[PDB]
């Protein structure tokens, strides 16, 4: 659910 | 299998895989330019990221559909179907790991280039921890949290708050504190504290970086919302 | 590489794809329930239609991604990956059209059945026509024609005008003929026809199957607005 | 740029 990071 | 392309034309064909949304094609042709053995500049590190990035997390996506399928069941076709895609997964995984540890991690001298490795390293530990049950997954999960730790502490003594890989890498920490360690009060601190010193340190960029540190910045924001 | 897996066990992971957008997995589980000799139903046609027409899909957008980067240009590799693409996206069609050959259409006896492969055959012939430029080029789209048209004889005797594989056959013929055939006047001709043919028999249609039928009336309506 | 069928 969390966001991790993506461009 | 790339071993008889030039480097500049797996390079050149990876970015016209990533127009073309050819990700599987792009992590292929970066792998057989990292294979050519020559360190990776900051653009084709961020190429070869992107791509594997793009092929495990469509794995990601159809193993969490599956294991929610076989959840709500519990014949065999739905444990079977999702062991193959987590098999699937659990190959690619390992193949970035390989690349980092053969040989991309020990001839990165330059913190930007180290830390950058480092936190692949833990992301793809991350993901297999994220469908690891055996012997080893405390092991995996150890992994994961050595290499982001690392990479913390080479980017806290080398790169200033606001530097989009320290905060990247920061934001997928807090998201392993949280989501693999249950350890959700860390993944609440990391991601405040390290919001905190990037937001004082805004007023030292131009505009480009601003907008740069600021996107990352709000996935941060976003994150501590939806755990406080 | 699917003779080991049952039959049903083949059907319900490609459901089981599709529902987790694997649709090169769904495509190949679906290949090996054709494979195992017996006659589709309408809903594993249709399973069967949905795999292909998305994995060939995603190939004939990145070719045209490519296509239109090397018409920019005119180093090799942007031909060279548009050539791979292209021959990956043959291979594709030629592996539907040899299942369809071997032996879909010959035991289609029903004229739901036989009307739905011609129609899958016509469109995979289209797809090669989209890329073709050789000697049998001319041969290729007469290819899709004569599918098409088989296809249409059969509907128009067969099915009332509403039937949604008549429809779709319809509006896929009509667009062979805009794109493919350099035939505008009959590309819209048919779509009008078909679609006031159409229009005249929904009174005979429960909520249900007026739902299905007009929603590919507005593709043939989306299409003559463009087209006049 | 048309539209063929589609779900
Ligand atoms: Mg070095
Ligand atoms: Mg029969």
């Amino acid at each position: 659910r969390p966001s991790s990071w993506r461009q | 299998a790339m071993g008889s392309m030039e480097r500049a034309s797996l390079i050149q064909k990876a970015k016209l895989a990533e127009q073309a949304e050819r990700y599987e094609d792009m992590a292929a042709f970066m792998k057989g330019a990292v294979e050519k053995g020559e360190e990776l500049s900051c653009e084709e590190r961020n190429l070869l990221s992107v791509a594997y990035k793009n092929v495990v997390g469509g794995q990601r996506a159809a193993w969490r559909v599956l294991s929610s399928i076989e959840q709500k069941s519990n014949g065999p076709e739905v444990r079977e179907y999702r062991e193959k895609v987590e098999t699937e997964l659990q190959g690619v995984c390992d193949t970035v790991l390989g690349l980092l540890d053969s040989h991309l991690i020990k001839e990165a001298g330059d913190a930007e280039s180290r830390v950058f490795y480092l936190k692949m390293k833990g992301d793809y530990y991350r993901y297999l921890a994220e469908v690891a049950t055996g012997d080893d997954k405390k092991r995996i999960i150890d992994s994961a949290r050595s290499a982001y730790q690392e990479a913390m502490d080479i980017s806290k003594k080398e790169m200033p708050p606001t530097n989009p890989i320290r905060l990247g890498l920061a934001l997928n920490f807090s998201v392993f504190h949280y989501e693999i360690a249950n350890s959700p009060e860390e993944a609440i601190s990391l991601a405040k504290t390290t919001f905190d010193e990037a937001m004082a340190d805004l007023h030292t960029l131009s505009e480009d970086s601003y907008k740069d540190s600021t996107l990352i910045m709000q996935l941060l924001r976003d994150n501590l919302t939806l755990w406080t």
